[PDB]
């Protein structure tokens, strides 16, 4: 009757310790909790405390394959929550084990997440050990888990095995991005400091569209631009308040692009008029860097918003069915494991991965114009350039 | 733009009432939102007026330069002039540049953010509607008018 | 404040004058007209699908 | 722009500064250096994750020794009574805040009970050692970050004993007075020298036409800072035509002093510009001498009325002289 | 040889010493001064010390009453509930970190372990103390944060007003002000005298030529700080041939002054060679006027211009005037 | 062994001096007697940290 | 309070034992001796002499 971690089978009989304490499923789940508590009792404080800018503005190695890592490590985090909650469905005990140490790995990803953000902006790389001694932390046990699983045969049919392995690859993964930050920065147990410094663009204070220069989360989400809306409410924007655009936007930067992508046109085509093949190859050459990443955030946005249509076919199939039974069937070591078949057929689990994919297709296909129209912008100053 | 603004505005409060028909819930879910989503399309009306009336000014030297140019080449050229005026150019193309790149922020960061509080209408709908059906038993086709 | 005002008023008033008195509420109607029976088809069609 | 504020709070701009490493001690000066509510804050949360992150552990090891187990009196657990997270909670409790009930208390031949008992009691004592530290630096500290130290919104340049004098008017709203008070006067300018020197923001100290030439004055009531515009004076030179607030010509009073009470050494800086001084203006009179005591009228504090002056150049007011 | 490094570390040599007290008093002053790791591991050895040592001597006063020995007996033991050593050092960390858990007990049966309970609860207490008076002091260092100040790796002589003077650079690198700073200039050379006395390391004062002629400064902005090298100096004897390595010349600059924030006075001390002295050179301005507030390029605190000075002496200089 | 408010004074004097005889202890199943140890503890403590700063 | 006064226990600033008048540069001069024995420097030392005679 009270809230158990193992539960209250045969009168609470799943807390024995005989025949080794990490052959105890219910042992090795709480051994992946203490990497997250950890975590969230060893950075709290010091997120509390910390609470021009370009000085903390320098962006650690590894800027992008960290916060991808990330979101796809906090997606696969949603599905063990959504999992873990399917498995306890026919048993009457609570089973607390199978999502509440998932559920809190979720949020002690976010802190993470949020801690290595202040490090980001704050240089203060000297901090930036406690998640090293958390992803191997958190890394440890949870291969502990994994080869667990693979002891007792669960085999990649059930979800939860697919899920842990997975999961264990993004901890990992992401494992290397730490001490890759070690190796580039050598701040620990190091000789020579490499030095870092804001890049030049920024250091003048001529520049506000910092676009470039912003976490790749606000830059999905243009989160820069409330400072600047905020302030349009109150101050009319005039020419000083939208200081110059940065280097890589100039329009004698784009203008350089565009004369060296001609040169190198012009050199083996001996045959180039300057005619719209030539010219047209030239446009490619110069941009093709920046309209292929809006075709391929296009085209994954394209494919990512058709789960929608999928999701409703799936929750309102699910839902005309009015009997209403559900059930894994299946428990392989006291603990019931459904499968992938019956995860994507549940009703509340397809609609929160419509409402996830619905926020990844949105933020994609706005990237996508981003980064097109940027490109259109940036050919524009540089055809003018060029045609005076 | 009178009968567009008409029918996106309809359409909207079309969809609102037949998601609170749908789930009376959400009607208690629509009061934060509609509450946020008023600040967001107050302050980028703001932000969008400025910088549409922005742009427009920025558009009037340049091409006014280009004429100029080309009215003036033999003068221009005969004073040895010809990077002062180049240098004016990229002074101008970079203004009117900069002011279209940020209407264009500000049109994605609305964007973002109505996309944003729709798909938190789809999720409160979806969870609502599930609710409803599989214990007050909600008609299915119901069901799929709210998330349609 | 006075230059971020969207004058409702003037500008529907220089409308809704120009436009009269029958061809004005005439669009109003109308519009809501055709809408209300867009809802009406779906709703409809859930009703016929059930 | 201005390189000091009106009220002395200095903002310029050091853009482009090497980057200096920085420490974990930063961080903890930061901790002790923080405002009253958010210490509150820091500490309650410092004690309950220590007492939190410590029940967990106690709740492994119990877990582990097959304490949480259903019963069974043949073994001893790591811990005595305890059976659930709840009592490994307040099992918890107990040790860190030195509370002890007994109910649950540990046992021998468990290792690891005796090793994180020893953690436990070291991390405690640790985590009140910094807590006592932090409060005992606060209430000696922030005590001293109040600045009740008024100088007068604009300054005049009047006409005492024949000669030219700049003065302003600096009041102490504290009973207790600066100890040891020094005042330090700067004309800031960007005066390019004739030799072919530029500097943009040359600062020259002015002298204070003290009653011995020195620095140190006495506030108990608020006093006229009159200096003597002379020869060596760089306001010499100083004309209305030259008043106006897009003129670099900019004055900077500093009063420095320790006060008595608390021993930390105060400052209070203040700008004034061009358009902030009022050529040809006296300051009103305050202290009335009533029966007993001397009354203050605070209101008219930095009011500033007119009277007919000279409104010629100081370096033109030579020729009077002559 | 060098009077003072040119960080401040003031290479000097002391010998020949009558011998120092070396009190007891000192050594409490080492625990102080420690450091973060060290003082952990200084505290943490001392406080399991202590458990450790009463451990064992709670664990000698069971053994001597005979009430570890197996067999249940009417003699009441010493302290209740003890049966092995490590029971002994749960009890004594019990009672000395004022835990009392209260399942091993005092008794009324001995009175030395009453003695001893007294003796422990004591050391604990005063431990204790230590411990608290050690994180006092310790707390104030890192509040301290001393040497955050800045000098140009090298001088100049250049010609302000038109006259000659030395002049250097200091920079404040600290957010926070420096009150009541000051400014002490010093030529450390080797004279003789007209009476035959040889002094090795001569110091002499240089006043800064301030406007009130007095050495108070103020740093919000990296600033020029020169000596006006007239005939009140003893550098009006100097020439361009004192620029080699080995010249015997030097000059101090010390930055006195209290912080604003910690309340307490830090000193900054520099040296500049003759090789470090660069004549004919000036300070390029650095402070840039911008729309928002007063730009500081840090990049250029130590680089100079190139400027024609007059290659002489100045007692010539000033004498030809 | 809560009898009287005698007892429940006597309990609050042991938690917040933190004595803790032992006769009167916080059980389990009872989450807000939980909750108030906390509190009361966490306001003991700041407590005496304002009587030692004050004596300070 | 007692750690703080530990640090100010001692003071340790040598005077010579005996003064000297010895002219330097042509001018007579009286002169002492100073020094100091902890390698701590004492920051704004300050030096005042005195006369003390009747009169
Ligand atoms: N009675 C007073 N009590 C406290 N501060 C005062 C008083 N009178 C003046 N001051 C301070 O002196 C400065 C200006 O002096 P002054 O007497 O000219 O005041 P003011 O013209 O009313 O200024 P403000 O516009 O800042 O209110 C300000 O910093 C103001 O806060
Ligand atoms: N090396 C040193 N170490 C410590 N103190 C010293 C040292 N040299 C001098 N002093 C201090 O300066 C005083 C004068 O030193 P001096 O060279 O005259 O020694 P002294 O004649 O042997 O001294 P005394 O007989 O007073 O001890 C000494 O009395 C002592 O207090
Ligand atoms: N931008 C700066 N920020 C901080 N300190 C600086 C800066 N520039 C110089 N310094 C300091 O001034 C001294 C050297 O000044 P200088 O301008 O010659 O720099 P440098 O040639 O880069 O020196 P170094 O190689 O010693 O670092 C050093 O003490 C250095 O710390």
């Amino acid at each position: 009757m009270p809230l158990a971690f193992c539960g209250t089978e045969n009168h609470s009989a799943a807390y024995r310790v005989d025949q080794g304490v990490l052959n105890n499923g219910c042992f090795v789940d709480a051994l992946n909790v203490v990497p997250h508590v950890f975590l969230l009792f060893i950075t709290f404080p010091i997120l509390f405390i910390g609470w021009i800018h370009h000085s903390t503005w320098l962006h650690f190695p590894g800027h992008n394959l960290r916060w991808i890592l990330t979101f796809i490590l906090l997606f696969v985090l949603v599905c063990e929550i959504a999992e873990g909650i399917l498995s306890d469905g026919v048993t009457e005990s609570r089973h607390l084990h199978l999502y509440m140490p998932a559920g809190m790995a979720f949020m002690a990803a976010i802190t993470s997440v949020v801690y290595y953000h202040n490090i980001e902006t704050s240089n203060f790389p000297k901090l930036l050990i406690a998640l090293l001694i958390y992803w191997t932390l958190a890394f440890i046990t949870k291969t502990i888990k994994f080869v667990k699983f693979y002891d007792h045969a669960i085999g990649f049919s059930q979800l939860r095995f697919c899920l842990t392995g997975l999961l264990v690859i993004l901890y990992g993964m992401l494992l290397l991005v730490e001490v890759n930050v070690i190796r580039v920065r050598r701040y620990i147990f190091f000789k020579t400091p490499r030095e870092v410094k804001p890049p030049e663009d920024l250091q003048d204070l001529g520049v506000r569209f910092l676009q470039p220069f912003v976490n790749l989360l606000s830059k999905g989400t243009y989160w820069w631009m409330n400072a600047f809306i905020k302030t349009a409410h109150k101050k009319p924007i005039d020419l000083r308040a939208i200081a110059k655009l940065p280097i890589a936007m100039r329009a004698l930067t784009n203008y350089q692009r565009l004369c060296v992508a001609f040169d190198a046109q012009a050199r083996k085509d001996t045959q180039s008029p300057q005619g719209a093949r030539a010219i047209w190859r030239a446009l490619c050459h110069a941009f093709g860097r920046r309209l292929i990443l809006s075709s391929t955030f296009r085209i994954l946005a394209d494919l990512l918003g058709f789960a929608g249509p999928l999701c409703i076919f799936g929750i309102v199939d699910h839902l005309g069915k009015e009997n209403h039974v559900f059930q894994p069937k299946t428990q392989f070591l006291g603990v019931y494991f459904v499968s992938s078949q019956e995860f994507l057929g549940n009703a509340y689990v397809l609609a929160v991965l419509l409402f996830l994919a619905l926020l990844l297709q949105r933020t994609f296909l706005q990237a996508s114009y981003y980064v097109a129209i940027e490109t259109g912008i940036n050919l524009r100053g540089a055809i003018q350039t060029k045609i005076y | 733009t009178l009968e567009c603004l008409s029918r996106s505005t309809l359409l909207c409060v079309s969809a609102l009432t037949v998601i609170s028909y749908v789930t009376p819930v959400f009607l208690v879910a629509l009061l934060p939102l509609a509450v946020v989503c008023y600040f967001i399309q107050k302050y980028f009306r703001v932000a969008s007026r400025d910088l549409q009336q922005l742009d427009d000014t920025t558009q009037l030297p340049l091409v006014s330069h280009f004429a100029e140019t080309v009215e003036g080449l033999t003068t221009i050229r005969a004073f040895r002039y010809e990077a002062r005026f180049q240098q004016k150019l990229l002074e101008y193309t970079d203004s009117n540049n900069i002011a279209s790149l940020f209407l264009t922020a500000a049109n994605r960061w609305l964007e973002v953010c109505m996309e944003y509080i729709g798909a938190c209408v789809v999720l409160i709908a979806a969870a609502t509607s599930i609710s409803n059906s599989l214990h007050r038993e909600l008609s299915a086709g119901l069901v799929g008018l709210g998330l349609t | 404040l006075h230059q971020r005002a969207k004058i409702p008023w003037r500008a529907c008033t220089k409308y809704l004058s120009s436009a009269g008195i029958l061809l004005l509420s005439l669009l109003v109607f109308s519009q809501l007209l055709k809408h209300m029976v867009l809802v009406a088809i779906d709703y409809w069609l859930a009703k016929w699908t059930d | 722009a201005r390189f000091v504020s009106k009220k002395g709070n200095c903002n310029v701009a050091h853009k482009n500064i090497r980057e200096q490493g920085r420490f974990l001690q930063d961080v903890f000066t930061t901790l002790v250096d923080l405002k009253w509510p958010h210490t509150l804050l820091i500490f309650t949360m410092s004690f309950l994750c220590s007492w939190l992150l410590f029940a967990m552990v106690w709740w492994l090891i119990a877990f582990a020794h097959g304490d949480l187990a259903p019963g069974e009196g043949t073994n001893v657990p790591c811990v005595t009574s305890i059976h659930s997270f709840s009592s490994a909670f307040l099992f918890s409790i107990e040790v860190q805040v030195t509370i002890g009930f007994g109910g649950r208390m540990v046992t021998e031949e468990c290792p690891l009970a005796i090793l994180i008992l020893i953690v436990q009691n070291i991390v405690g004592l640790m985590i009140n050692a910094i807590m006592l530290g932090c409060i005992f630096m606060k209430t000696a500290q922030a005590h001293r970050r109040a600045e009740t130290l008024i100088f007068s919104k604009h300054a005049v340049i009047t006409l005492r004993h024949g000669r030219l004098c700049f003065m302003l008017r600096v009041g102490d709203l504290r009973k207790s007075m600066i100890i040891s008070a020094t005042i330090h006067m700067q004309v800031v300018r960007k005066t390019t020298s004739p030799e072919g020197e530029v500097v943009p923001l040359h600062q020259v100290d002015i002298p204070m036409e003290n009653g011995v030439g020195g620095n140190s004055i006495f506030l108990v009531a608020p006093l006229i800072i009159y200096h003597v515009i002379d020869s060596n004076s760089p306001l010499y030179d100083l004309a209305p035509s030259d008043l106006h607030h897009h003129q670099d010509l900019e004055i900077i009073v500093i009063l420095e002093g320790v006060v008595e009470t608390t021993g930390i050494t105060t400052q209070a800086r203040t700008s004034y510009l061009a358009d902030e001084i009022l050529w040809g203006q006296r300051f009103v009179p305050i202290v009335a001498e009533e029966d007993g005591r001397y009354s203050v009228d605070y209101s008219k504090f930095g009011n500033t009325v007119k009277v007919p002056t000279p409104l010629c150049t100081a370096r033109q007011l030579d020729e009077d002289r002559s």
